């Protein structure tokens, strides 16, 4: 949700201000010690946390970098939310006005046949901007057999579709 | 006593040689109209084999000043200035060490060098808007380095502090 | 018999549910992982160090 | 949310990681002791006394980083069900009605639905027809409009069976 | 017919918009520099208080 | 003891009620109490959060009406025309769906 190159620059910043905590901790006690050091940057990296200190210096780096990480896991919560209501978005195709909703996902019909003459010689006004797409297309979304209809939705992955009688689509479903 | 010493001063010579192997080249990589490698100031293809300096600062005020700072390099080499000013202070607080004093602020510069080259590592990541190249890794152990090295001078530094403190009393 | 018998494929039961309107578990395995990693780890480390520590202790 | 299964899999981490740190805290020669150390590990599973043993205490940072994420992917999930609202219907397919009997199904008591079940040649039909001609009690309703009152006042609990095109008619009333 | 329906934009306020990205950095880069704002203003203020502190240790002596 | 003051034992119970919080009981009582109510609210101020998070996201849906195709999407709020003119007699005499 957030990356997978922001993380290195997180830790990075986390041992950095370790390092100047266990700098001026030491330069002006209890977070005399590298580990003392570290662990309080783990608590002030963290919501929660264990030993306070009680200089100026030390304190302000530690308001510097806590309400920083923070906002940082704050808006770490807030992406895994957008993320997982992204994830129950729009349910897939189910209608042929779902088809002239969208125009992501491309789809076509065979090049001849009875199927093209139904939406050649249409009345309603979807199945004619139906038909005005697949006469308008660029390039051209017709394969010559079934197969090679087969083959193109195949190789698609989700980005052309295929129209065809119901009993070919369920055996070739099965 | 040292052994520390030395241990720091080629941790030192390491971490600028990194730094340098990270201004020369190899810094990130990005397939362009294949793939090609770049050093912040030019970028070499995968015709082939030819290389441009691709470092083109043009096409509110805090995207074209963020822009400004990105095109050449003002964090990055001001923060190599100041490692070797630092690694030059070092070499001369460790022969001769008359005042036992300088070598606190050397330790400062140094650890303000390192965060101005982590300051320059989050500038250069945030000019890059696919994978990375391997001087960019480099840096970031660099960098690494550069923090244990100036851990263990600090330490070095508050022990002599201790010794000078334990022999004044 | 000659759609669904002799069909190499199996019901239509899009699986165990009808959807997934439940419960998510693809980051949860992983994370699980990594704790059990960073368990085994640090519990190691924390063997070898007292074994260290017992083998000063033990020698003065 | 989040877990239906997997909730038995964070009492079985917090218990180990328990053991764990009860283990590393109570065997160095404070902090000791197992119900100090399963308090301890209460504490570090919520929010809101620290171990010195610096072993021990990155086990407890990893559980306690552990559980900041399980709890903020919890927070992220209930607003993921808060939000959508898509609640969906039991029964999908026709072989549902075979596959559980809490909520019952019916057609009308008399017209070639009831001789298209009784005569049918498919066993799902076939138990079908073998558990309404069987049902307690009846589920034969005498009209149309009794059958549909008997489904809308079901609160999902009986359904009714007829032609397509009348129920797609009745369902755009 | 010759608007609406001949062109090739079929958006027609397309209610998909899903647009699956993970985050942008530029939401992170000035927090990064605040970040190191704060940090060399603490440096540099707690590097003239102990120079003061360490210049009145020795002129009180 | 620590929690013997009726403001102590009060103010144990407020830091258990948010998510921060002083002063550690040592009991196994008064902990397992802490443990009772403690992820108690917990989930209930998670469930705030995203509840408010919910009522957010409710609170930037759908644009109002701008088209005679969104008087055609929507049922909820009805419409009507004036019982005679031109304007009705637009709708009658109409061929597009
Ligand atoms: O008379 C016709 N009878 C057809 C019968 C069938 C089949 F179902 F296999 F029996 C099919 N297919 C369905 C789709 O996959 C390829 C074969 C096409 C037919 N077509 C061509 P249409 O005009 O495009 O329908 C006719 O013309
Ligand atoms: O020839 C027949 N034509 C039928 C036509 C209809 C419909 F057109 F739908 F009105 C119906 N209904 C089904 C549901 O709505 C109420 C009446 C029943 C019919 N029946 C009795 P069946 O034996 O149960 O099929 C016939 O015999
Ligand atoms: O010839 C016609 N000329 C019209 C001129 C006007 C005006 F705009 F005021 F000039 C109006 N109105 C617009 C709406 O508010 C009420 C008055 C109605 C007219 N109508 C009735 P219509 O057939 O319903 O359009 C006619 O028949």
């Amino acid at each position: 949700p957030l990356a997978y190159e922001i993380w290195m620059c997180i830790v990075f910043a986390y041992i950095g201000v370790s390092v100047v905590l266990f700098l001026v901790s030491r330069f002006s006690p209890n977070e005399f010690g590298i580990f003392n050091s570290l662990w309080f940057s783990l608590g002030a990296f963290m919501q929660q946390g264990d030993i306070s200190p009680r200089s100026l210096s030390g304190r302000i780096v530690g308001g510097v970098w806590w309400f920083f990480t923070l906002i940082i896991i704050s808006s770490y919560t807030a992406n895994l939310a957008a993320f997982l209501t992204v994830e129950r978005m729009v349910s897939p195709i189910e209608s042929a006005e779902d088809l002239a909703k969208q125009t992501e996902i491309a789809y076509g019909t065979l090049d001849s046949g009875s199927t093209k003459e139904f939406f050649r010689r249409s009345k309603i006004a979807v199945y004619e901007k139906m038909w005005s797409y697949m006469k308008s297309a660029e390039p051209s979304v017709f394969t010559k057999t079934t197969a090679d209809g087969v083959a193109r939705v195949r190789k698609s992955k989700g980005k052309f579709a295929f129209l065809l009688e119901s009993t070919m689509n369920e055996y070739i479903e099965q | 006593r040292g052994v520390q010493m030395l241990l720091t001063t080629v941790g030192a010579f390491a971490a600028f040689s990194l730094m340098t192997i990270a201004v020369g080249t190899d810094y990130w990589l990005y397939s362009r109209g294949v793939m090609t490698h770049s050093g912040l100031w030019r970028t070499c293809c995968l015709f082939k084999g030819l290389c441009k300096q691709i470092d083109h600062f043009p096409e509110d005020t805090a995207e074209y000043f963020l822009r400004a700072v990105r095109a050449s390099s003002i964090f990055p080499i001001l923060s190599v200035i100041l490692l070797f000013m630092g690694g030059l202070c070092i070499a001369a607080s460790e022969f001769y060490k008359t005042r036992h004093n300088i070598i606190l602020s050397a330790g400062i510069f140094f650890v303000s060098a390192g965060l101005s080259n982590i300051i320059g590592i989050i500038v250069y990541i945030s000019a890059n808007a696919y994978s990375y190249g391997w001087s960019f890794y480099f840096g970031a152990l660099s960098f690494i380095i550069a923090e244990m090295v100036g851990v263990l001078a600090v330490h070095m530094f508050i022990d002599r502090h201790k010794q000078l403190r334990a022999t004044a009393r | 018999k000659w759609w669904y018998d002799k069909g190499e494929c199996g019901a239509k039961d899009s699986g165990s549910k009808d959807k997934t309107s439940a419960l998510s578990l693809s980051n949860v395995a992983g994370v699980f992982y990594i704790l059990v990693g960073g368990l085994g780890l640090a519990m190691m480390v924390a063997l070898i160090e007292f074994c260290y520590k017992s083998r000063a202790e033990s020698k003065r | 949310p989040l877990a239906y299964e997997i909730w038995m899999c964070i009492v079985f981490a917090y218990i180990g990681v328990s053991v764990v740190l009860f283990l590393v805290s109570r065997f160095s020669p404070n902090e000791f002791g197992i119900f100090n150390s399963l308090w301890f590990s209460l504490g570090a599973f919520m929010r809101q006394i620290s171990p010195r043993s610096l072993s021990g205490r990155i086990v407890g940072g990893v559980w306690w980083f552990f559980t900041l994420i399980i709890i903020s992917s919890y927070t992220a999930n209930l607003a993921a069900f808060l939000t959508v609202e898509r609640m969906v219907s039991p029964i999908e397919s026709a072989e549902d009605l075979s596959k559980q009997t809490e909520i019952a199904y019916g057609t009308l008591d008399s017209g070639s639905t009831k001789e298209f079940f009784r005569r049918s040649k498919i066993a799902v039909f076939d138990k079908m027809w073998t558990y309404m001609r069987s049902a307690e009690p009846s589920v034969f309703v005498r009209t149309t409009a009794e059958g549909v009152a008997r489904v809308r006042k079901s609160k999902g609990k009986y359904a009714y069976l007829l032609e397509s095109t009348m129920n797609e008619y009745i369902e755009q009333r | 017919k010759w608007w609406y329906d001949k062109g090739e934009c079929g958006a027609k306020d397309s209610g998909s918009k899903e647009k699956t990205s993970a985050l942008s950095l530029s939401n992170v880069a000035g927090v990064f520099y605040i970040l190191v704002g704060g940090l060399g203003l603490a440096m540099l203020v707690a590097l003239i208080e102990f120079c003061y502190k360490s210049r009145a240790e020795a002129k009180r002596m």
